């Protein structure tokens, strides 16, 4: 598999560089690309054979290759430039296929009758169990909930 | 074929280059293989796939078009009907077989000139560095490792640097 | 002094043929097939629109009301209509 | 530019098996190969396979080779993905998604917008709490959602 | 298609043909 | 192109030969320029003005063709001439259409013969006396002034002349 | 023609050869003389026959076909089926004409290429024996007796047993 640093940050205007490390069988032979990926939107192709952008991808978009590790670079930071990041590359390990990095996240700066019941204790306006991971309001405060059956 | 090639003065074809449809066998000390040569596939591919969908544009499919009825009084235009229904039925298969026939001629000639052009690329990169062995094979002068049969391969092949090392 | 590299062009067990003018039956590595030659038997809805079975009666039967054709009374909406040798 | 649109989504119970679609714009033939990419919640994409123009060959991940068939029917622009043995774990949301030439490759320039698969061992119900397929929501360990 | 010149809907030309390929390979010299 | 020269071997054009098709740039050290090839742009314009000419004659003219009238108790014949008219119409189109495809792609391989037969031919002449530079180019081994390279242009240079005064 | 050969580098034709549609003149100190090339012609001939019965086989045979009669209150499907007549002549009558336009280009192209077929495989034979004079002849460097010529036109000429004997 390839390996990307979790997760990467930094203040507007400034530029943040992700690695993509892998093995011989990989990245040490083969090219590599890079893609951006919004909520809710598929992959964006943002570099391909290592260093080279498609039509509309800007200027300070940039990625390189050395020996094992790739590296995508990004200028001038904007906030819609907050998003997943991934590099793949055709690795030649067992059968051959595609293989994408783990991904590096870039911030920018009456039923008790039916012999059932049923516990609710909800919780909002905060920054056998289930329980409800914090979602985010337009109030932008975390909420969730939470059942004890 | 009309240019030699393909069951020409390359004898025959390759069952082991399974990547496209023109390539190279390469043989060095440190091993040998097939490779297909992506960018002359890939024109063909293009040129194909362009033909077999102008086929298809061309050849508007056909709507309701049922039959009709006459009395034995209408035995005149019930023939003139006859006659109009067939004619277009023997001129849309005269058409049609016409077509596949001669598409089918110039797509093979096509594949053949398209062998020719690859062979004559290489032969006009190694120039006197190698020796034309007819069936399509050059058998160098110079030891060619794999670096130097992957440039041959990529179309930068270095005839002065090996012009030096000839054996 | 034996290394060589050769030029050349697929081949697999692909056993269709095309023909030309020059000749016929040339074994080819790839080739589509253009022409259908396969139906399923039956008579069907068009576009989620099923036709109109005239049965026993023909035109004249089911428009007039022919006794034998209370079943096409409810005749609506339809996608064509079929006629057989026996509606008569 | 060329477009490439999945069917609708798919809600299917373990063992079994979804065999979804992809129609490309344009063509109906391409000289571009089709692979499938897939990508479960909070997680990377992962390939799948893909196939090649007139050769029509394929080439599976190792993770799905045995449970996955790519087949191609050019005649309407149209591929197909069929999953065979469906795990909890095959959830996620499935891309076709087109490459620059002909041959499969880490580069694909061109994805659909993608489409669900949802694997539950539920079956849809109504609700009381105690519902299935989505119409901030939790799931229990039926694979029911209860919400509030 | 070659089943029928009669068609109701959306359907391919009506030929008299019985074979329609057409070459997208080239001429295959498996074995020589 | 089917002849690996126009847009092949030979990687572009030149917008500063004017006065015909195909040609030659020279480059001695009197000066450069350019110069069409007359007797090869001739043979090439006799043919495609009798090309398009050919098509012209095909098509005849079509002379007065006016519709018909029918009345509500004759649809039936009413739609047959209807289905005459688009009979015959989708006809011409694909025949217009597919000439006009066929003739268009003979006529680009046709060009692309003309170069390579031009480019052989001077090979031909020049035989061992110059560099077979790839691009189309040759580069000479003894001085080639105005006379020699007007005398390649005309077909009549003079190999042995030149091969004892190699540089 | 497309491949440069007949009416091309070799200047014309040979009324003296009567076996064949392509072959040899060779010249030895035993004599002089033509000869057809038998596997050449033949497969010529293998592609012009089924050329041939090709255009046969599409137009199939016309049946009985005759007019018919209308009063003088019938003339709208009177002149309809004239139209109908009218039109399916026209069509037949341009889909035979271009078929033979295009056909005889064809045929003639193809002779083309057989003939520099011909011409390579020879070349690629003789390799630097010897002197390739254009015209499409070559001038052999060693004593080329009757039975040296009779395996050039055989295809097992012996370029190791004549490199080491040349004048
Ligand atoms: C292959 O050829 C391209 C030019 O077409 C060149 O840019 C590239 O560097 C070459 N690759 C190698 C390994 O020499
Ligand atoms: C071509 O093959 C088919 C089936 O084998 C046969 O019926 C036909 O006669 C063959 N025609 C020729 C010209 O070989
Ligand atoms: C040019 O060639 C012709 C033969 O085609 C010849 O008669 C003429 O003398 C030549 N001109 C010169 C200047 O050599
Ligand atoms: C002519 O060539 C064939 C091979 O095509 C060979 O078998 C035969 O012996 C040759 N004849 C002579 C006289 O060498
Ligand atoms: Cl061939
Ligand atoms: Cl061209
Ligand atoms: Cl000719």
């Amino acid at each position: 598999v390839l390996t990307q640093p979790p997760s990467v940050s930094a203040a507007p205007g400034q530029k943040v560089t992700i690695s993509c490390s892998g093995s011989s069988s990989n990245i040490g032979n083969d090219y590599v690309s890079w893609y951006q990926q919004l909520p809710g939107t598929a992959p964006k192709l943002l570099i391909y054979d290592n260093n080279k952008r498609p039509s509309g991808i800007p200027d300070r978009f940039s990625g390189s290759k050395s020996g094992t590790s790739a590296t995508l670079g990004i200028t001038g930071l904007q906030t819609g430039d907050e998003a997943n990041y991934y590099c793949a590359t055709w690795d030649r390990r067992p059968t051959a296929y595609v293989v994408f990095g783990g991904g590096t996240k870039l911030t920018v700066l009456e039923e008790l009758q039916a012999n059932k019941a049923t516990l609710v204790c909800l919780i909002s306006d905060f920054y056998g169990v289930e329980t409800t991971t914090p979602s985010k309001q337009s109030n932008n405060k975390y909420a969730a909930s939470s059942y004890l059956s | 074929g009309l240019f030699g090639a393909i069951a020409g003065f390359i004898e025959g074809g390759w069952t082991g280059m399974i990547d496209g449809w023109y390539g190279y066998h390469h043989q060095n000390e440190q091993g040998s293989g097939y490779a297909a040569d992506l960018k002359s596939t890939q024109n063909a591919i293009d040129g194909i796939t362009n033909k077999v969908n102008s086929v298809i544009e061309k050849m508007n499919t056909q709507f309701t078009a049922v039959g009709k009825e006459f009395s034995h009084l209408e035995r005149r235009i019930e023939n003139l009907n006859k006659k109009v229904d067939d004619g277009f039925i023997d001129i849309w298969t005269y058409n049609a077989e016409l077509l596949v026939l001669l598409e089918n001629e110039r797509t093979l000639d096509y594949h053949d000139s398209n062998v020719k052009t690859l062979y004559e690329k290489v032969r006009s990169q190694l120039k006197n560095n190698a020796k034309e062995i007819g069936n399509g094979c050059f058998e160098f002068y110079h030891k060619c490792d794999d670096t130097c049969m992957e440039s041959v391969k990529n179309g930068t092949y270095d005839y002065p640097k090996y012009s030096e090392e000839a054996k | 002094d034996a290394d060589k590299i050769c030029i050349g062009y697929h081949a697999n067990n692909s056993t269709d043929t095309v023909d030309t003018v020059l000749e016929k039956n040339v074994t080819v590595t790839h080739s589509v097939n253009l022409l259908e030659n396969k139906h399923n038997g039956k008579l069907c809805k068009l576009r989620g629109v099923a036709p109109l079975h005239l049965g026993k009666c023909n035109i004249a039967g089911w428009l007039l009301g022919n006794p034998e054709c209370e079943s096409l009374a409810t005749a609506s909406s339809w996608s064509y209509i079929v006629e057989t040798s026996s509606s008569n | 530019e060329v477009q490439l649109v999945e069917s609708g989504a798919e809600v299917k119970k373990p063992g079994s098996s979804v065999k979804v679609s992809c129609k490309a714009s344009g063509g109906p033939f391409r000289s571009y190969a089709i692979s499938w990419v897939r990508q479960a919640p909070g997680q990377g994409p992962e390939w799948m396979g893909g196939i090649i123009p007139i050769f029509g060959t394929t080439k599976y991940a190792p993770k799905f080779q045995g449970r996955v068939t790519i087949t191609a029917d050019d005649f309407a622009g149209t591929v197909y993905m069929e999953l065979s043995s469906l795990r909890s774990e095959d959830t996620a949301m499935y891309y076709c998604a087109k490459h620059m030439g002909y041959q499969v490759r880490e580069t694909m320039d061109v994805w659909g917008k993608g489409t669900t698969v949802t694997v539950s061992s539920a079956s849809t119900k109504g609700p009381s709490k105690d519902y299935f397929p989505e119409p901030p929501a939790v799931l229990q360990s039926s694979g029911l959602y209860s919400l509030s | 298609q070659n089943i029928h010149p009669v068609t109701i809907g959306e359907c391919p030309k009506y030929v008299k043909s019985t074979k329609l390929r057409m070459a997208t390979g080239l001429r295959n010299i498996p074995s020589i």
